[PDB]
RNA sequence: CCCGGCGAGGGGAGUGAAAAAGAACCUGAAACCGUGUACGUACAAGCAGUGGGAGCACGCUUAGGCGUGUGACUGCGUACC
RNA sequence: GUAACGGGGCUAAACCAUGCACCGAAGCUGCGGCAGCGACGCGCGUUGUUGGGUAGGGGAGCGUUCUGUAAGCCUGCGAAGGUGUGCUGUGAGGCAUGCUGGAGGUAUCAGAAGUGCGAAUGCUGACAUAAGUAACGAUAAAGCGGGUGAAAAGCCC
């Protein structure tokens, strides 16, 4: 026979909501990649998007270990030249705190139209509250 | 019953006329021609010459009307081009093309 | 005996051009570039009759781990239980099981627990 | 300077992609004569806004 | 080729392949590389190789009921209708005759039958002995065949 | 209902009335085929390694080659150039039967 | 015994090289001469 | 005979076994250029394929899968001499 | 331009020690197939073993034109060629057949070579690309009315 492939249109795609507070970024993105990519299911397929939409709350209260907090930098370039920018992840939390978790997943998440597709499905909100209580996303513990 | 029209050896090149051509693929005969009466290239008059010409052929030896006709096709294919010799500076010769066109224009309707 | 080459060269282009059809531009109407195009068509498929054995069992060992954990177990417990329960049953047919049978993957997991516990 | 690479037939139609005429997207029709015209032009047959303008 | 030995444009500068001749074979209109002359392709045979293909073929035609043997073979008029007769009631068609002599009747007659050959003795080669469908041999002409051979 | 067996240096879960293609085997078409060595019946027993009593059996539906396979062997600018043709032959099998 | 049913003995009649023919000859390209040097040369080699 | 400039060119009619043998004339390849249809393609990075593969369209004899075209997405992958 | 972990990230996901799992190659094994070499038996079986290759050596073939076989055989009830499709062989290839074509073709076994092309800034022809781009050849200069014409900035007045 040939091996089953999970197909887009028959998919089932779960909402989870999951709380960042206190959580070691790193080894929460990892559950978080795993699952938005979908390496949990048995029905995992590579070139389909078999994962879950995770909800992610209190990502400004998201932990680092070490002197992290004040020592790890985030570099981007504006692709003008000199435009090499930098934050500190003190200042990404005080700024734009949900980014600290989305850029950790994505650099975690396959790279190409997939990868990004992936991505859509991680829903991060700074504070305790989400819009998305239609969707009636199930407690996920990290 | 599709009556055709042709302008073969056309002093034009198929991507001019095509300029034309595009404007009236699909069109009604009389919407046709008024289009092409208002495109100001010569294209327009050699497209409206082999338009008329169908028309008259769809009516005298297919027994069209023409108010029921449509541009159902209409084609350019590249002819046979003419070579001649463009004296260029420092004794060098250039090839110029004189490039012609196939048009074909059929008419329908159905 | 002048033999011209006409009838022999068609046939020999014509044969390369028909296995370059859904080339893109160049590579399935010019014989030089199709021809390279075919070769090189060749030379992956070739490497990729291999490499499609890897990505499979790559596959069904990525659909194994799911399922066994969702059996409270990694892959490579589960193996190595099986192994020990003497289970004989490959990649592909547990991979397929996980997908289709998860009744009967839970009792191969079961099964894997009890001969290493 | 010249190409270093043979541009495609594909290239070509892009550029071309904004070569289409554009039709008259109406003629106005004089009130006397009933000749269809450009709209502000003279018909044919000289008329122009149901004047006879010309001869 | 028939044309000047002027080099068709200079050696460098002009962009273009070095000729050399507008003869070359590389050209249209050019030589052949390796042009054809008149060829003499006649093989020598050893005498007593000759000699014994001619046994060879001589014994298989014998075996293979292929030689016919008569005491004498003639017509009577130069006449292509009597021979044509004479060999239909032989049951044949496609013969080489071979004779102990040129006759000149017998000659004149198989001329116009292509599927018929005649001979003497002398004029045997080993294509025509393989090449017919059967080969009538006079007595006389069986005679001087051996004498031939030995 | 479905079983698992071993053919062909392969493994291949089967229910009653599949066609299955396997490598070849030496057995004529119509002949019947016993698979005795079952990894697994589930109606859920799983063999260590075989299920006891476990036996698939199937007729021999047809032999055949398998689609040309093209092997092109090509190391650019070491004039070497190697081209094979394949077809892997193969049985198909009817499954008729499974019994713990 | 035809002029179509005779055959030379096995091992009489050995096909000629042909060099240059591709590289499934064995021949092709450089036919034999290796690359460069005197010896590859149209007309190349030292006398006796 | 008809359209056209008493054009070019064409459509009929007629000849012929054939005019898609019509004089730019036997056959009529390829590059190259079009019209039509099916599928894909406007968030996407690279030798353009290959391995996997959904979807769509069209055909078919378990009524089923199968075949043909296309190829979203994905692993691998820097032409030839 | 981060830019001295491949990246994310990591306080272990670092390092050291110990141990057991697992992943992992075209390696090894399994299953099916082909070929070389050698045995041991009777060109076949059984069995051992080998099969990455440039220069290069050796072996064996495919196909093309031409000669015989052939005043034969196939062919207007459709040859060669062209173009599809299907089947087929380890390969060069082969076979069948739809359409086109409209008069040639040629088995077999031998024989002979102008016998196979992607390259040579190869040669000839055709056709692309840049591109509907540059340019339209003195910056002495045109405007209007009328005429002729299918059409007039350019011809005639
Ligand atoms: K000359
Ligand atoms: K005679
Ligand atoms: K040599
Ligand atoms: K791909
Ligand atoms: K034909
Ligand atoms: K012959
Ligand atoms: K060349
Ligand atoms: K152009
Ligand atoms: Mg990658
Ligand atoms: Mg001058
Ligand atoms: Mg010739
Ligand atoms: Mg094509
Ligand atoms: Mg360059
Ligand atoms: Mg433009
Ligand atoms: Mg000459
Ligand atoms: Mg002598
Ligand atoms: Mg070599
Ligand atoms: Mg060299
Ligand atoms: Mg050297
Ligand atoms: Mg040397
Ligand atoms: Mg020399
Ligand atoms: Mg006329
Ligand atoms: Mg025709
Ligand atoms: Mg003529
Ligand atoms: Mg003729
Ligand atoms: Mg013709
Ligand atoms: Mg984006
Ligand atoms: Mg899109
Ligand atoms: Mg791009
Ligand atoms: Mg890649
Ligand atoms: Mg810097
Ligand atoms: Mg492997
Ligand atoms: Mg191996
Ligand atoms: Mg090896
Ligand atoms: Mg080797
Ligand atoms: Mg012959
Ligand atoms: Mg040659
Ligand atoms: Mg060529
Ligand atoms: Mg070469
Ligand atoms: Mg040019
Ligand atoms: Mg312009
Ligand atoms: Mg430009
Ligand atoms: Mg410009
Ligand atoms: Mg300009
Ligand atoms: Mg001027
Ligand atoms: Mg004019
Ligand atoms: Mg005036
Ligand atoms: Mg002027
Ligand atoms: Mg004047």
């Amino acid at each position: 026979m040939k091996t089953f492939t999970a197909k887009p249109e028959t998919v089932k795609r779960d909402w989870y909501v999951v709380d960042a507070t206190g959580k070691t970024l790193g080894r929460l993105a990892t559950e978080l990649a795993r699952r938005l990519r979908g390496k949990h299911k048995a029905e995992y397929t590579p070139h389909v998007d078999t994962g879950d939409y995770i909800i992610v709350l209190n990502a400004d209260k998201v932990a680092v270990t070490g002197n992290k907090r004040t020592d790890k930098v985030y570099y981007h370039h504006t692709g003008h030249i000199g435009g090499i920018k930098q934050a500190t992840f003190e200042e990404m939390i005080a700024r734009r705190p949900e980014r600290v978790i989305e850029i950790a997943v994505k650099g975690m998440l396959p790279k190409g139209p997939l990868g990004r597709a992936m991505f859509r499905k991680l829903k991060v909100y700074a504070g305790n509250e989400h819009n998305h209580a239609a969707q009636q996303p199930q407690v996920l513990d990290i | 019953m599709e009556t055709i029209a042709k302008h073969r050896h056309a002093r034009s090149s198929a991507q001019k006329v095509r300029l034309v051509a595009d404007l009236i693929r699909g069109k009604k005969v009389s919407q046709a021609l008024d289009i092409l009466t208002y495109t100001n290239k010569k294209a327009a008059v050699l497209v409206k010459k082999v338009l008329e010409s169908a028309i008259a052929n769809a009516e005298h030896n297919d027994g069209a009307d023409i108010d029921d006709l449509k541009v159902t096709k209409i084609f350019v294919d590249e002819g046979p081009s003419m070579k001649r010799i463009m004296p260029r500076a420092k004794g060098r010769a250039d090839r110029i093309l004189k490039r012609t066109s196939h048009i074909t224009v059929v008419v329908s309707d159905r | 005996a002048r033999v011209k080459r006409g009838v022999i060269a068609r046939a020999r282009h014509k044969k390369i051009l028909k296995q370059a059809k859904g080339y893109y531009g160049a590579r399935s109407r010019v014989y030089r570039v199709a021809f390279q195009a075919v070769i090189k068509a060749g030379q992956y498929a070739y490497r990729d009759r291999r490499q499609r054995k890897r990505q499979f069992r790559q596959l069904w060992i990525a659909r194994i781990n799911a399922a066994a954990r969702q059996n409270g177990i990694s892959y490579s417990k589960f193996i190595n239980g099986l192994k020990k329960a003497s289970v004989e049953i490959d990649r592909k047919i547990l991979a397929d099981i996980a997908v289709f049978d998860k009744v009967a993957f839970t009792a191969l997991v079961e099964k894997a627990k009890a001969a290493l516990a | 300077a010249v190409q270093q690479n043979k541009p495609t037939r594909s290239k070509r139609g892009m550029r071309r992609s904004h070569d289409a005429l554009t039709a008259v997207t109406s003629l106005s029709v004089d009130k006397t004569s009933g000749e269809k015209h450009l709209r502000h032009h003279i018909t044919a047959d000289g008329y122009y806004r149901g004047r006879k303008v010309i001869a | 080729v028939t044309g000047s030995g002027k080099k068709p444009w200079r050696q460098k500068g002009t962009g273009r392949a070095r000729s050399g001749s507008i003869k070359s074979p590389i050209w249209r209109s050019g030589g052949v590389t390796f042009a054809a002359r008149p060829q003499d392709h006649s093989q020598k045979v050893n005498k007593k190789m000759y000699r014994g293909a001619l046994k060879s073929i001589l014994s298989e035609l014998v075996r293979q009921d292929r030689l016919i043997v008569v005491e004498k073979f003639s017509v009577e008029a130069p006449k292509t209708k009597l021979l044509a007769q004479k060999l239909k009631d032989m049951a044949l068609e496609d013969v080489l005759i071979i004779t102990g002599e040129l006759d000149e009747n017998l000659f004149l007659a198989a001329r116009n039958l292509h599927k018929v050959d005649v001979r003497d003795a002398t004029g045997i080669d080993p294509v025509s002995l393989i090449a017919f469908d059967k080969v009538v041999m006079t007595a006389d002409a069986v005679k001087q065949v051996e004498e031939m051979l030995a | 209902m479905y079983a698992v067996f071993q053919s062909g240096g392969k493994q291949h879960r089967v229910s009653e009335g599949q066609t299955v293609r396997l490598e070849k085997l030496d057995i004529a078409t119509g002949e019947t085929v016993e698979f005795a060595e079952v990894l697994m019946i589930a109606n859920v027993k799983i063999g260590v390694p075989f299920v006891d009593g476990g036996v698939i059996k199937a007729e021999v539906v047809a032999h055949g080659r398998g689609e040309k396979v093209k092997i092109v062997k090509f190391r650019r600018r070491k004039h070497y150039r190697k081209q094979q043709g394949h077809r892997q032959w193969f049985t198909d099998v009817k499954i008729t039967g499974i019994s713990a | 015994m035809r002029l179509n049913t005779l055959s030379p003995a096995e091992g009489s009649k050995k096909a000629g090289k042909r060099l240059g023919r591709g590289i499934g000859s064995g021949l092709g390209k450089t036919g034999g001469r290796g690359h460069k040097g005197q010896k590859s040369r149209s007309g190349g080699g030292v006398r006796r």
